[PDB]
């Protein structure tokens, strides 16, 4: 049959020991006692386990000569047993509970109380423990300074890549990192089946852990057991105890790849009450149990010794950022104190963006005027106004406005980079596809990436192709997308403000009338934008000079150089963003009659567009629309519930330098 | 007094009540017994109430709860809400024919010709081994009829939520829905709606072939509510008015200033001529069609889009317009679509971008105006659909400006014949 070995390890003391450990503890009396004594009111519904106290407490008892052996070690050995283990202990040492409790609402022990009143009466059933049981058992990793306080190598942790997890890992209890990308739903697991007997005494139960499932076809009951057949079983739904169950996988992080390979995966399980703790998108340092799989799934009778693995999820560490939505706190108050303090910011803004480019002051003030937005929230009898700026850079090749672009992404956190083509499922379809493994075709239709109150940047406008520019013409003017293709409308309000930068096919300025350059777009596309931006490469002495000398001062020092003087700090910004734009200053009507006047020398400009070599002077109602918006901002970034009229004559200067670069 | 069968019920104003609450309770956790032994106390009012209990006892009855609980989301469904009714929120995505579920079993003796009717439960059918007729009492004499059965019609609903709950850029994700009798039907694709119903979980087949089931269960709701999101005499009144024809010409458009000629000439067309089909001399067009010309800072397209939602039947689309065969996507058949134009028949079509119509398209249109009937031949399919769509269109000139000195044909870039 099956030959007998001989192992150190013994269950007995080690239960013996566990609940020792369970009952005499001291970290409010002892800790674990407390969560007992919580989990019986009703109030804890996950229990979780140190082994750092374990560890500690082992240590400490073996001053007196009694202790003989080291439990941590087994538990990294060996995961699974010891849970059962555990919760043997636990169900054995559960306190009563000391508050009251709505007793009416527990539907399942109300029904177990009827069976019960049932048997019982006559003078009944013992139901498996786990049916009982409502809470949930989770192991926490040791830290490593508590290995440190002692000689022993009780080290675990130290998040292995995906790649690193070799064929001797199974069973142990191992710590991996890397970026969640797939999250799939939550969705019901089966723990224990309960069948019904129609009316034939008790009603039997039965439990499965495997993956899969198979049915009773006939029942104890001694009615039934009776040599003729009385009612056929039926599965019951309220009976039966239940679990979420959710999946997930991890990839690998870029830095941990060996030369020449491809990252590989890893699926990980999540059951009970830290499902849903993680979402796509994040470095995360997760410890479970490695566990192997049966490949009898697929049914393809092949592999005969080859088996699948997975990890069940036991603790998980988000790690990564946090964007709070700029949740007021005191010491954030103290730092807009500060800022309040710090007089005027904008400049300095400006200044402490990308001091790794040199120069273009009036650049950087208008991606500040952009971040801030401009008016928005409507107006009277339902007319759309959009608080989004469309600003479109124009200049020649190497004049770092795509690191421009990446630092502005960077600083911002809604900020999305596209470009024409290169990857498909970025316009005009949804990410989700015929993703799922069942191809359910979810889809939302016409939409575009995060729209909705987005940042889209662009490099090479010129690029893209029809479907990509009638998509840029589409989300105009805060219009929503109704591309439909099979009856589907749900359509994505897209309110983005979009920034582009774009180059002449020539690859650098001519003599000749400017609009011959302009986008190669047609002229429709150029007047929605409020601000048009031109950087020409002039060959100078005084000006060469200044950016070599910044250029290898930044590579002497290989880092950001301390030539450069700002006051403020990138996560000062992202701070005080939030903070003007929650202030949100709103419309002062003592502006009509200069912005009124302002237009009308606009339109005198118009007068003179035919003038021709910078011809970009014509007239739109969208310049006016613009220049209000911008004035907006300009009282949004700072100032308090109030639109000045330096507003309106900062708006004019940034138009007028705006147009200044055609030369 | 109408002869209807049917009673809405709010929780609130049966919350309103203090015995009341604890059947509310009761109704929370047991909603099917309670809805039945409410029906049956429905049914006995009748008599409770008449006290001609003839069109009493052919008719059932029903309610309908709402307002059960607040409205959740698809993102928590936890497993603890198993059974327990629930109010939900969405939008259809699809639909599907009604399915048939069978309730009365239909069986014969085949040797005697002897037949009888088998009520069935939970679907499973337990089948008599033997005619009940002792005379013969033959064991394998019964076959089934499947045309002399009794079946209900059970309907399939796809539902999505709303966006509103999707926050940070997320999926959407679908729950699916089933239907009864007069829930058959009651909503379509695009529907915004509001359904009230328990929670239901249903063990997966897996292979067809053998008795092994799923470790996870499926999951879907069962709805028994569901909710949407003599004026001729002041007619006359205001149509006696004298003035009420530049009134009604500036109600169209408050935002618009000025433009009052090409309001009149819109509202004129909105109005639309007459239509006769004389038979010894053929029909003649009754539509009315308008362009508008200018440059890109005119808001042309905001009359455009007033007109669209002013008028009942109307297409707005921009520079496919007709009908074509097209390859259906969730089920794997053939089904002929109609086109854009010819949903708008008696309306009015938008259409905006005018110059970008490609080459293909326009010829379309030069056949959809000078004979408003339209023929398609593919696939084997040869067939005429009728279009008596009127056309209100905008474009746009060639360059930043349109010069006057330079006449109107080159700078629209259409067709002369199109143009007149
Ligand atoms: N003002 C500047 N200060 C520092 N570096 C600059 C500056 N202007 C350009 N550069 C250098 O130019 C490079 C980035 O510009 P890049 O050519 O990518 O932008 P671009 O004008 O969008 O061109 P392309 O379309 O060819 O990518 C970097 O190597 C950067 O050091
Ligand atoms: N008479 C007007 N009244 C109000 N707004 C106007 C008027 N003329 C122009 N505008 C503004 O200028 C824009 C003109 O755009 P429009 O010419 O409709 O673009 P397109 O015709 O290419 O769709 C509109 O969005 C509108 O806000
Ligand atoms: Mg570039
Ligand atoms: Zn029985
Ligand atoms: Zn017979």
């Amino acid at each position: 049959a099956l030959p007998s070995i001989q192992l150190p390890v013994d269950y007995n003391n080690l239960f013996n020991e566990i609940t020792d450990f369970l009952v005499t503890f001291k970290q409010k009396g002892p800790k674990y006692m407390a969560m007992l004594q919580k989990v019986a009111n009703r109030e804890l519904n996950s229990v979780i386990i140190d082994l750092d106290d374990i560890l500690q407490y082992q240590n400490e008892k073996f001053l007196q000569g009694t202790q003989a052996d080291d439990l941590v070690s087994a538990i990294q050995q060996n995961a699974n047993h010891f849970t059962e283990l555990f919760c043997r202990a636990i169900d054995n040492n559960m306190p009563l509970p000391t508050k009251e409790i709505d007793y009416k609402d527990d539907v399942l022990d109300v029904i177990l109380n009827q069976r019960r009143l049932r048997n019982e009466r006559m003078l009944t059933e013992l139901f498996p423990p786990n049916l009982t049981r409502r809470y949930f058992l989770y192991f926490k990793p040791l830290s490593q300074n508590c290995a440190r306080r002692y000689r022993k190598k009780a080290i675990s942790s130290k998040p292995l890549s995906v790649r690193q997890i070799k064929g001797d890992f199974l069973g142990q209890l191992i710590t991996v990192r890397g970026i969640i990308t797939r999250v799939s739903d939550v969705k019901p697991a089966v723990e224990v089946i309960a069948y019904t007997c129609d009316q034939c005494g008790y009603e039997v139960f039965q439990e499965v852990n495997s993956r899969t499932f198979t049915p009773l076809s006939e029942c104890t009951s001694e009615e039934c057991s009776q040599n003729q057949t009385k009612g056929q079983l039926f599965m019951s739904t309220r009976a039966s105890k239940f679990s979420a169950f959710q999946e997930c996988k991890i990839q690998e992080l870029s830095q941990q790849v060996p030369v020449g390979h491809i990252p590989r995966s890893l699926n990980i399980h999540v059951n009970g009450t830290l499902v849903r703790s993680l979402s796509p998108g994040d470095i995360v340092d997760v410890t479970g149990i490695f566990l192997p799989a049966p490949y009898t799934g697929f049914k393809a009778l092949k592999a005969g010794l080859l088996t699948e693995t997975y990890l069940e999820a036991q603790f998980v560490r988000q790690h990564k950022k946090k964007f709070a939505s700029f949740s007021l706190t005191s010491d954030v108050e103290e730092r807009v104190m500060e800022l309040i303090t710090s007089g005027d910011v904008y400049n300095r803004l400006a200044k402490s963006i990308a001091p790794e480019i040199y120069g273009n002051l009036d650049v950087k003030k208008a991606l500040l005027l952009l971040l801030v937005g401009g008016v928005d929230k409507r107006v009277g009898d339902g007319m759309k106004i959009r608080g989004d700026i469309n600003v479109c850079l124009m200049g020649d090749p190497g004049v770092a406005k795509s690191q421009l672009l990446k630092a502005i992404c960077k600083i911002s956190p809604r900020g999305v980079y596209t470009t024409g083509k290169g990857s498909s499922g970025v316009g005009l379809t949804a990410a989700v596809m015929k993703d799922p493994v069942t191809d359910e075709m979810i889809l939302e239709g016409g939409a575009l990436v995060l729209a909705d109150n987005g940042i889209c940047c662009i490099d090479e406008f010129d690029k893209m192709d029809e479907s990509d520019r009638t998509a840029i013409h589409e989300v105009m003017e805060q219009q929503t997308i109704s591309i439909s293709k099979a009856g589907i409308n749900t359509t994505l309000n897209a309110r983005t403000s979009i920034l582009a930068a774009a180059n002449p096919l020539y690859g650098r300025y001519n003599p000749r009338l400017s609009p011959l350059d302009n986008i190669n777009l047609p002229a429709a596309l150029l007047s929605r934008f409020d601000i048009l931006f031109l950087m020409l490469d002039i060959p100078s002495r005084d000006d060469d000079e200044k950016l070599a000398e910044h250029v290898t001062y930044v590579h002497m020092h290989n880092k950001q150089p301390d030539l450069d003087f700002t006051p403020v700090e990138p996560s000062k910004m992202r701070e005080y963003i939030a903070y003007a734009k929650t202030k949100r200053p709103v419309m002062s009507e003592a502006v009509n009659d200069y912005v009124v006047q302002a237009y009308i020398r606009l339109r005198q400009d118009s007068k003179r567009e035919m003038d021709s070599k910078f011809s970009f002077g014509q007239a739109t109602p969208r310049t006016l629309l613009g220049i209000i918006r911008l004035s907006q901002a300009l009282a949004k970034l700072r100032l308090a519930d109030m639109v000045d009229i330096d507003d309106v004559e900062e708006a004019l200067r940034l138009v007028r330098v705006s147009k200044e670069s055609l030369y | 007094e109408l002869g209807t069968s049917n009673l809405n019920l709010d929780a609130r104003n049966l919350l309103a009540y203090k015995q009341t609450e604890d059947l509310y309770h009761q109704l929370l956790n047991y909603p099917q017994e309670v809805i039945s032994i409410m029906d049956q106390t429905i049914k006995d009012c009748m008599v409770s109430l008449i006290v001609d209990l003839d069109e009493i006892e052919t008719k059932f009855y029903k309610v309908r709860p709402y307002n059960v609980g607040s409205c959740k989301g698809m993102r928590e469904l936890n497993p603890n809400d198993i059974d327990k009714l629930i109010n939900l929120k969405g939008l259809v995505l699809r639909s599907t024919p009604v399915i048939p579920d069978m309730k009365v079993a239909f069986f014969k003796c085949n040797v005697c010709d002897h037949t009888m009717a088998v009520e069935i439960d939970r679907g499973v059918i337990q089948e008599p081994a033997r005619c009940e007729r002792i005379d013969c009492n033959e064991p394998n004499s019964m076959s089934l009829i499947h045309n002399r059965c009794s079946f209900a019609d059970k309907q399939v609903i796809k539902l999505q939520e709303t966006p509103d709950f999707v926050p940070d850029g997320q999926t959407p994700h679908s729950i699916s829905l089933c239907v009864y009798d007069e829930l058959v039907d009651s909503c379509r694709a695009g529907d915004r709606i509001e359904v009230t119903g328990t929670f239901r979980s249903i063990p997966i087949r897996a292979n067809s072939r053998q008795r092994v089931l799923k470790s996870l269960y499926k999951t879907y709701v069962d709805v028994v509510h569901v909710k949407k999101v003599q004026d001729l005499a002041k007619i006359r009144e205001v149509a006696a008015r004298e003035d009420l024809y530049s009134l009604l010409a500036r109600s169209i458009a408050p935002s618009i200033y000025e433009l009052e000629d090409v309001k009149k000439g819109i509202l004129l067309q909105l109005f639309g001529g007459t239509n006769k089909t004389f038979t010894k001399g053929g029909r003649y067009r009754g539509d009315i069609n308008i362009l508008l010309c200018g440059d890109p800072s005119t808001s042309k397209s905001q009359i455009l889009q007033y007109v669209h939602k002013i008028t009942p039947r109307g297409v707005y689309t921009s520079g496919g317009l007709t009908a074509y065969i097209t390859r259906d996507v969730d089920t794997k058949q053939l089904v002929l679509e109609s086109g854009a134009l010819v949903l708008s028949d008696g309306g009015v079509c938008c259409i905006d971008e005018f110059d970008k119509m490609s080459d293909s398209t326009r010829s379309v249109l030069h056949e959809v105006m000078e004979q408003q009937t339209i023929s398609i031949a593919k696939a084997g399919i040869i067939t005429t659909l009728n279009a008596r769509s009127s056309i209100l269109a905008s474009a746009n000139p060639i360059g930043s400006r349109y010069n006057p000195n330079l006449p109107v044909t080159e700078n629209i870039d259409l067709p002369p014949p199109l143009l007149s």
